[PDB]
RNA sequence: AUGAAAGUGAAUGCAGGUGGGAACGCCCUUGUGGCGUGCACCAUCGACCGACCCGGAAGUAUGGAAGGGUUUGAGUAAGAGCAUAGCUGUUGGGACCCGAAAGAUGGUGAACCAUCUAGUAGCUGGUUC
RNA sequence: UCAGUAACGGUGAAGCGGGAAAAGCUCAAAUUUGAAAUCUGGCAACAUUUCUUUUGUUGUCCGAGUUGUAAUUUCAAGAAGCUGCUUUGAGUGUAGACGAUCGGUCUAAGUUCCUUGGAACAGGACGUCAGAGAGGGUGAGAACCCCGUCUUUGGUCGAUUGGAUAUGCCAUAUAAAGCGCUUUCGAAGAGUCGAGUUGUUUGCAGCUCUAAAUGGGUGGUAAAUUUCAUCUAA
């Protein structure tokens, strides 16, 4: 818009995306979280970070104590132990 | 393929199926007909002067100079070594 | 110089009329040919599944259709591609199989069934191929138990050292051939 | 996020304390004052990850941990950015307008012509209620 | 989109991914030696036409052509032997439907009264059509005076053509091809590739040399050589 401009007032005056453990439980479908988080079930949920375009699973954050299997290409050196006491397992994608 | 990412076995672990051999790779194979034709043309056409010069170099055991001179003529070591070996077989054949 | 886009609605409408004219020209047969299920070739995309150019000569041989019949009935053939993992054999095979199952070939020369083409012809219908033959993504697994043997499997025991083993394999192999 | 790169890759402590700190509650039932609480924060700090240095629990030559620095990062420490419009400033396009000789290309005639050209403008002049 | 990234030193890509569009192939390199089976042209007939203007066919003659025209084959292969399934026209009238265009034709309702005005297409009163209230003209702002607009992706009437549908008639069809197998054979493009050298924007070009058959090009590796991968130039 020229009418608001200053000229109309001067007239005359001259590859590896990263995911941390505070976010794995957000990658599930919400019904999977509803029916699998916190329930003492024999079978544990499985998370494939690669299906969300994530290469390496870093370990920042706390975890719920529900066991969960995480499938990943690469993993940070603490991210695996935190899921040990979380009761779930980590196994490595080829 | 150890179901993993790294190593001199790496890859996603599957059952590779033995693929067939395609006719494009056939190139370089010797035909008795063309091998006969090359024999005929070699016997009738003769030799260019530079391989002539190097072969009595083989005859008088002047191998190193001939190898260097053959390298100068063609340009690559493999062409040179391929040249001298076939002339030597000609030398013993004669 | 300066490429302007004032024809963008016009060019879109041209393609629509191109498809409608093309489809109406060959109405009996589907507008879009089928394509195989193929995997993008790189570490960033290799997990995904997309549509390739054509089915390799291995697959037509397995599916029981010659490379000539396939071209006539709308199956594109790719000669450059070669499929090595027998799943890629598989996933393309029933893809050809179900396409043939839903395929109806109108008999030539006044509707006398030849070989096994078809008998009915009133079932002429032009359908989207991606409807009857959609391409699916990778089948992911859900709710698998145990694997506490993988628990003791402490990741870097493979990763850190086998990566070092791979890095030093050349030097190691040179060492073994040296003192031998 | 860090590192030159291989590569590794961030709640200490109600995801902290240390003081303070917003309003509120909270009164002693007045309010004030305090009781607090502590937001943004604020400064400090405890630290948490990478680099740097010393050390090598282990675990398959390889290799890494525990631990020690008061060296390092507009680092983590309970994400705040993305898109659109407007204003203003700046950079580049002819670039607020006007104006210098010149140079090139291709032509016409025995110097001229047309294009490149809206040129080099560090200036002169003008620049609208 | 990668990406103003890699790379170069302001210049400035590409692989991958998404989408538009998709369609594949032909020769040379071997023979048919129990048949040059091939082809242009002259001449006589038969036709056909966007078309008396076009396009062919048959017959015959002549020439081209063994320094190579046909058939088969092109690396995805393929040739030659073996097997049982599958198939098949480089045709010709009629009817109907389908669309393309041109050529033409058909399109609803006030010009009824009063005032102003040179003129009513203005104002007021009373109506009408509307799949038509886009627009233009007519003596001033006209849906109803006119051309048009809408119905119209239509009715009609020609003319051809689109190719399918059915039909009729010839065809020749003693046929060839696809795929189970091989008891194997597989020819594969040279002053070209390449190397050095000079110019110019790795590419190309002049210059001298000049290749090879698992060879050659190209890269991940190694190592400076190597494996490995991928492709088959002239």
């Amino acid at each position: 818009p020229t009418h608001v401009s200053k000229t109309r007032k001067l007239r005359g005056h001259v590859w590896r995306p990263t995911v941390n453990l505070d976010r794995l439980w957000t990658l599930l479908p919400n019904e999977a979280r509803d029916k699998y988080l916190g329930k003492n079930t024999e079978v544990a949920p499985v998370i494939n970070v690669l299906q969300s375009g994530y290469g390496k699973v870093l370990g920042k954050g706390r975890l719920p104590e529900t066991p969960v299997i995480v499938q990943t290409r690469y993993v940070s050196r603490r991210a695996e132990e935190k899921i040990k006491q979380a009761g779930g397992v980590v196994e490595l994608i080829a | 393929a150890p179901g993993l990412v790294v190593g001199l076995n790496k890859g996603k672990t599957l059952t590779k199926r033995q693929l067939p051999e395609r006719p494009s790779r056939r190139k370089g194979h010797l035909s008795k007909r063309t091998a006969f034709v090359r024999s005929i043309v070699r016997e009738v056409a003769g030799f260019a002067p530079y391989e002539r010069r190097v072969m009595e170099l083989i005859r008088n055991s002047q191998d190193k100079r001939a190898r260097k001179l053959a390298k100068k003529r063609l340009g690559t070591l493999k062409r040179a070594k391929g040249k001298i070996e076939e002339l030597t077989s000609v030398i013993q054949s004669s | 110089y300066v490429k302007t886009w004032f024809n963008q609605p016009g060019r879109k409408l041209r393609r629509r009329q191109a498809r409608q004219t093309k489809a109406a020209k060959i109405a009996p047969r589907p507008v879009e040919a089928i394509r195989p299920a193929v995997k993008p070739p790189t570490i960033r995309y290799n997990m995904k599944v997309r549509a390739g150019r054509g089915f390799t000569l291995e697959e037509l041989k397995a599916a029981g259709v010659s490379r000539r019949v396939a071209s006539t009935i709308g199956i594109p053939v790719d000669h450059r591609r070669r499929n090595r993992s027998e799943e890629s054999l598989q996933r393309n095979v029933e893809r050809i199989k179900v396409y043939l199952a839903h395929l109806i070939v109108f008999p030539r020369k006044a509707g006398q069934p030849k070989k096994g083409d078809a008998t009915d012809v009133s079932g002429a219908e032009q359908t989207d191929v991606a409807a009857v033959l959609p391409i699916t993504q990778e089948a992911v697994e859900e709710a698998k138990p145990i694997t506490e043997e993988a628990k003791n499997f402490n990741a870097f025991s493979t990763l850190s050292n086998e990566r070092a083993y791979a890095r030093y394999a050349g030097a190691r192999a040179a060492f073994q051939k040296k003192r031998a």
